[PDB]
């Protein structure tokens, strides 16, 4: 008989994952301040790592890496990547963004410095600022705007200016990938994602249709659910286009490099985060945005710490977490891919 | 020459010094009876084994020792112990009732009646000392005397030596070889008064050291002897500069300028290996590289915490054995492209290195094998901060009911004392999140 | 040498005090004559905590036996033991207490008190270091109840920094002498209250229950149910009387044991209790450990929660073992246990068993659920109080109405106390 | 990686390897706690012995 606790209410991923585990009639649930657990579900701010694995006779496991925020925040994830060698400033996936702290408080000087060569060599000059404080993004092609506008800590990055528009619709965007890592430090992408697409065209001359929150396509766009149910098309209708269309599969033409960058973060940060020799383990649930242009590049947009799943794949996802995640571990009486790696 | 005095309180603080003189004995070829033979100088000397021994003119080398507990039972062991010709009477000092696992029965009830008694035993070793350095004491952080008691002591030894140092070897409380309940409350009574009175405090967590034992020794249920056969050797490993010729670490001073910067941050985290069970008839002998990794295994560690999740203020190797300090640096250089070492802006990022060419000594018959070179780290890293939290957090469940609190109150003690230590605990904690976190 | 000082009062008290010490007398090899006769170091090494050494290496049980009738004490010297106990430490008189607390407390005990007192300060004299005193007596009748709870009034005027432990036997109509007997109890619970730093409460409904449901005896005696007595008190002493991982005087004990001062009533338990050669193994005997049938409160602990527990296995077994049992039970138990009082369930071993068994394990249970003891004998007080029914024999020896509201009083305020601990 | 203060004997040597640079209460008020612990001690065993005596 195994105890868990929950401790992140609003967490839709793991209510139906404390769900599962009460339904297989051998966890059992505890309060939130018992401290005689062997899994805890873990609030998102200030989780009281150093107080784990000090139970006696407790094997103790717990729903996120500590450290891994330094992926999953918008200034922390450049400046990992700009100072790591492993990723180096020369990275090929990632686009080229700065950090700018807000003049009531950097990267400014580097950021203009760059931002001249492109004014002057007639190149595409559109940058985009954004901080992890958002529900208030800008989109401008004057460096003006954009420094005025953080004053009003953000980062600056080169927005994508030449998209890979889906048709019908000629819209925008991005795909969305589950991958969990595991008290061992596997790494295993869930084979189903989710395209989160603009159900508006895509005006190179309104944010409505360069921004393809699910949040904004609901509020803001009146195509919403037009072409596709909630602006969600997954992994089988959007291989079958890139067949159609393009005269190619979403395995070659994408997912391998979206494979290859989940590996190149996770690897990164793997000294600093893992739970090899600890006296605790953690296992964490990661979500990933990643952008394709035209040219079928995959380019990385943000880390997810704390993400939510599609309602189809709800069922599927938390039933692979129990298995791999938590009764790897806590043996009881595939749909993901393991991405292989040297550690 | 400059003596060291060593104090001994409770019965944690005891059986650690019978274990921790036993290995003197034995690394500085001193028998039972107190004869050394390799001492020419009879009598007398300002060798830097004389820092822990003084001489009688029959040739008997002393520890600068004193042994006090609230109960006898434990003194008396040392009393009939194989090293009993070492110690005169005037050194072990008993009671008759302890304290009960009550810090306010230890400070104030019965220590009020024993201080002056301790304090006049101490001023006899100090008057054989032509440069007295200091004290270092050892005690646990739950037992009622060695939390109420030491407190005590320390502050009257702050009043009667103030120029002296005095450095802490604290036993951190941990459940699985624990029968009290009150700990946390002595924990944090002890650690707020003695704050102020204390240099350099080095914590032993008897939870890492319980889990050394049964991983690395292979001892299922380790016993008090097996942890202070350990602990001893962390500890000797750390007094070994004061013992033995040498550059670093060389009196009780050095100790607080190579490893606190800040008064308050006083509380160096030892790391130690490699810690190889006696019954494996042979095992690969770990290089420099290997035991020097190691340091930073938090398996090793004699508190267990991330040092990965803080930043160091300062780091000491201390090497014994087979070691040259060009595989040292060689080891540096590989575990700084592979580890995860943050040191804070306003210290260096460096290590300072102390090699002793005498491998370590192991107690014959002991659970610990003969190793060819051995290394313990003394880290002053924020991350051990999380015992602190977690001491304080168990304070907190408690005082919020006030439970126990009836006994503190019924010797003397106020209520307000509680929330005064708790609340140094409280600034303690947000200067190493100052310190340690960006 | 830190000696306890043993007292027994009135006819229970005698008759399980002095099981008591049959059972530790052959524990420490010590035969009727008090003539050490042992085959182990190990019985002689703490042997001073409760007997006092002699000429002739003869060992002298440092107890006082008391009562206001002759008839028990002289059945325990013509007992098995009889001879073991000092002829100067028989204290009695010969009117009895009747059953009534009032005479126990305030008219026949009164005059006998003092000489008690002067027993008790002889065997206290020759003490290197008292630790504290313990008291067997049942709360039911006169003796025991009444002048055994004065007696703890007045040893705590003269040895105030003192530990005092009682082993008391709760009345239940279903093994009762008298009618009265809820009036007794309620009045020395509030003097147990006050008086005592443990309490361990030793329910005659439970113990009947043990030796007919579990123990398979129809027609259970007294006798039965002493014996049970007699080894729950040789394993709650165990830690005082051998060498072991435990070497806590009184003090130390009760100090992790009672986190608030009202609340030190203990729920004692044993195991194993059989009906004979099967080896019982270590999930057998921590179950059936926390098990309420092996239970000696009448009190279902699933009723409240447990605020400390403590758990002392005695004989040669795997600690590892046990360790693992410990850690199972407190899962099944998990929401029975306080969350703020860290790390409050703590295990202890001795290596010698007791006579007649490979291996034992005592319970001593602090739980808030021991409120539903005082609210049966609340009840019962109430229904006989509320017609003022058999107060007569207490108003008749001086004592008033006002006395008995305020003892009712009392123990609501106890029961309302466990009630607010178990809700936080 | 520059070593510093290299200091060598027969038992041993120290050194220092840098891998980068940067960037009371007086005895008089002792005894007053002392005591007033022990006046509150023999009040509350004076209030003890006078509900004691009660
Ligand atoms: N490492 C180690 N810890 C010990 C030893 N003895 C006791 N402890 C720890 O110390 C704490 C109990 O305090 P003690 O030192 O035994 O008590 P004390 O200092 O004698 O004070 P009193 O309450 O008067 O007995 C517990 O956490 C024990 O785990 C020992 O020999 N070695
Ligand atoms: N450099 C760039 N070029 C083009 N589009 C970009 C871009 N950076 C961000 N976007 C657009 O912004 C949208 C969301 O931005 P961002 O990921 O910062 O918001 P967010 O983090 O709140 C979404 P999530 O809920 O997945 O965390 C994406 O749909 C993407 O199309
Ligand atoms: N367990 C047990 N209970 C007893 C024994 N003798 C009496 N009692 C109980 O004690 C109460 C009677 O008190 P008793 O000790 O006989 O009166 P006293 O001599 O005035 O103290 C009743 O509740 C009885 O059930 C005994 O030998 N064993
Ligand atoms: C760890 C620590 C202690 C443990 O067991 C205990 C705990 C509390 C106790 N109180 C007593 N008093 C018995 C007595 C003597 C005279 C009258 O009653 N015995 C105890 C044993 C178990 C594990
Ligand atoms: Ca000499
Ligand atoms: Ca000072
Ligand atoms: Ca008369
Ligand atoms: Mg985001
Ligand atoms: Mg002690
Ligand atoms: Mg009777």
């Amino acid at each position: 008989m195994y105890t868990f606790v929950v401790r992140d209410e609003n967490s839709s991923v793991y209510a139906e994952v404390s769900r599962l585990l009460l339904a297989t009639g051998q966890w059992k649930r505890l309060r939130k301040d018992n401290p005689r657990f062997n899994l805890m579900l873990g609030e998102r701010n200030r989780l009281p790592f150093g107080r784990l694995g000090h139970e006696p006779g407790l094997v103790q496991l717990v729903n996120y890496y500590r450290g891994a925020d330094k992926l999953c925040r918008k200034a922390s994830l450049v400046k990992l990547i700009k100072t790591s060698p492993e990723l180096s400033e020369s990275c090929t996936w990632f686009p080229e963004s700065y950090v700018i702290y807000p003049t009531n408080l950097d990267e400014r000087e580097v950021f203009l410095a760059a931002y001249n060569r492109r004014r002057e060599g007639r190149e595409g000059n559109v940058w985009i600022a954004k901080s992890s404080a958002g529900a208030g993004i800008l989109i401008s092609s004057e460096a003006s705007e954009l420094l005025d506008f953080i004053d009003e800590v953000h980062v600056i990055q080169k927005y994508l200016e030449k998209p890979l528009l889906l048709e019908p619709g000629h819209r925008k965007f991005d795909i969305r990938s589950w991958v969990l890592v595991d008290h061992l430090y596997n790494i295993y992408l869930y084979r189903e994602g989710v395209l989160r697409t603009s159900s508006e065209p895509y005006n190179s001359a309104d944010k409505t249709c360069h921004l393809t929150n699910h949040c904004i396509q609901k509020e803001y766009s009146k195509n919403y659910g037009r072409y596709e149910e909630g602006n969600e098309m997954f992994f089988e209708e959007f291989n079958q286009y890139l067949m159609d269309a393009l005269n190619t599969t979403l395995e070659n033409s994408i997912l391998l490099q979206i494979k290859h960058i989940i590996r190149s973060c996770l690897m990164c940060i793997e000294p600093a985060i893992s739970t090899k020799h600890l006296h605790y383990q953690s296992f964490q649930l990661f979500g990933f945005d990643f952008m394709v242009d035209e040219e079928l590049k995959v380019w990385l947009i943000e880390v997810n710490g704390a993400p939510a799943c599609a309602q189809k794949l709800y069922a599927e996802l938390c039933q692979g977490i129990v298995d791999v995640a938590i009764s790897s571990v806590f043996p009881l009486a595939s749909i993901f891919i393991k991405l292989h790696h040297h550690h | 020459m400059r003596e060291c005095i060593s104090i001994h309180v409770g019965q944690a603080g005891v059986q650690i010094g019978n274990a921790c003189w036993e290995l003197y004995c034995l690394e500085h070829g001193i028998q039972p009876d107190g004869q050394m033979p390799s001492d020419k100088t009879i009598g007398g000397g300002d060798d830097s084994f004389n820092t822990f021994f003084s001489e009688t003119g029959a040739g008997k080398h002393v520890p600068r020792a004193v042994f006090v507990d609230l109960e006898p039972t434990v003194i008396d062991e040392v009393r009939t112990g194989t090293y009993r010709q070492l110690f005169h009477p005037e050194q072990l000092i008993t009671g008759k009732e302890d304290a009960a696992n009550n810090y306010a029965r230890g400070h104030y009830t019965i220590g009020k009646e024993i201080i002056d008694l301790v304090l006049d035993r101490i001023r006899k070793l100090a008057d054989q000392c032509t440069g007295l350095q200091g004290f270092l004491v050892f005690h646990s952080f739950g037992g009622g005397t060695g939390s109420g008691f030491t407190s005590l002591l320390m502050e009257r030894l702050s009043v009667d030596y103030g120029k002296k140092s005095k450095l802490e070897f604290s036993i951190y409380p941990a459940p699985q070889v624990s029968t009290a309940v009150v700990e946390p409350y002595n924990s944090i009574l002890t650690t707020h008064t003695t704050l102020e009175h204390s240099d350099c405090a080095f914590m032993v967590d008897n939870e890492a050291i319980y889990d050394i034992c049964r991983r690395n020794l292979d001892i299922e249920r380790p016993t008090y002897t097996n942890l202070n056969r350990l602990i001893s050797q962390i500890v000797s490993s750390i007094t070994a500069s004061l013992r033995f010729d040498g550059a670093l670490n060389v009196d009780l001073t050095e100790f607080q300028t190579n490893l606190v910067p800040y008064p308050r941050i006083h509380f160096p985290l030892a790391t130690y290996a490699p810690v190889i069970s006696a019954e494996k008839a042979y095992h690969e002998q770990l290089s420099v590289a290997e035991i020097t990794n190691a340091c930073f295994e938090p398996a090793n560690q004699m508190v267990k915490c991330d040092p990965r999740h803080g930043k160091y203020m300062a780091c000491c190797l201390l090497y014994r054995g087979d070691v040259v300090p060009k595989d040292v640096n060689a080891a540096i250089a590989t575990i700084k492209t592979k580890r995860s070492i943050q040191f804070v802006d306003w210290c260096p990022t460096g290590f300072k290195v102390g090699i002793n060419y005498q491998p370590p000594t192991v107690v014959p018959g002991g659970d610990l094998a003969k190793v060819q070179r051995a290394v313990c780290m003394l880290s002053n890293t924020t991350a051990i901060a999380e015992a602190w939290a977690r001491l304080d957090h168990k304070f907190d469940l408690m005082y919020a009911k006030r439970a126990f609190v009836h006994w503190y109150v019924g010797e003397g003690m106020e209520e307000g004392e509680f929330s005064e230590a708790r609340e140094d605990m409280a600034a303690l904690e947000k200067d190493y999140e100052e310190v340690g976190v960006d | 040498m830190r000696e306890i000082v043993h007292i027994q009062a009135g006819q229970c008290g005698n008759q399980i005090g002095a099981k008591f010490w049959e059972v530790i007398s052959d524990e420490h090899g010590i035969d009727p004559t008090g003539s050490y006769h042992g085959d182990s170091d190990l019985q002689l090494e703490r042997i001073n905590v409760y007997y006092n050494e002699a000429t002739g290496n003869k060992y002298v049980p440092r107890a006082i036996l008391v009562d206001l009738e002759p008839g028990t004490m002289d059945s325990v010297r013509s007992g098995p033991f009889g001879q073991i106990f000092r002829p100067d430490n028989f204290v009695f008189g010969q009117s009895g207490a009747g059953n009534n607390w009032a005479k126990g407390h305030y008219t026949e005990g009164a005059e006998l008190v003092d000489s008690v007192l002067d027993v008790v300060r002889k065997e206290s004299e020759s003490c290197d270091c008292l630790q504290g005193f313990q008291l067997t007596h049942s709360l039911g009748g006169g003796t025991g109840s009444g002048m055994g709870t004065l007696l703890i009034s007045k040893i705590r005027e003269e040895y105030p920094d003192r530990i005092m432990n009682t082993f008391s036997v709760m009345p239940s109509p279903k093994v009762s002498d008298t009618v009265v007997e809820p009036y007794n109890a309620t009045l020395s619970v509030h003097q147990l209250v006050e008086n005592t730093d443990e309490t361990y409460c030793i329910d005659n409904e439970a113990l009947y229950d043990i030796c007919f449901r579990t123990l398979k005896l129809t027609t259970p005696t007294y006798g039965d149910l002493n014996h049970l007595v007699s080894a729950t008190m040789s394993g709650v002493t165990t830690c005082l009387r051998f060498p072991g991982q435990l070497n806590a005087d009184l003090r130390k004990l009760a100090v992790n044991m009672v986190p608030f001062p009202r609340l030190h009533f203990f729920m004692p338990g044993f195991a194993p209790l059989t009906s004979q050669y099967r080896a019982l193994t270590v999930p057998e005997l921590t179950q059936q450990m926390f098990d309420s049938k092996n239970m000696m409160a009448a009190c279902d602990p699933r009723h409240g929660r447990y605020l400390t527990v403590a758990a002392i296995f005695r004989g040669r077994m795997s600690m590892k073992e046990v360790d693992e049992q410990m850690l199972n039970v407190q899962n099944k138990n998990s929401s029975y246990f306080v969350e703020w009082i860290p790390n409050n369930v703590k295990t202890a071993v001795c290596d010698i068993p007791p006579r007649g068994l490979k291996m034992s394990a005592t319970f001593i249970g602090n739980s808030t659920a021991i409120q539903e003891l005082f609210k049966r004998i609340s009840e019962q007080f109430t229904a006989m109080f509320r017609r003022k029914a058999f107060l007569h024999w207490y108003t008749g020896e001086g004592m008033d109405e006002m006395e008995f509201t305020e003892a009712e009083s009392n123990m609501n305020d106890l029961v309302s106390e466990y009630q607010q601990y178990q809700d936080a | 990686m520059e070593v510093i203060e290299l200091n060598k004997c027969t038992s041993g040597q120290s050194f220092e390897v840098i891998l980068k640079p940067p960037s009371d209460p007086s005895l008089e008020e002792i005894q007053k706690k002392l005591e007033a612990a022990e006046e509150r001690r023999k009040y509350q065993e004076a209030e003890l012995l006078k509900h004691l005596a009660e």
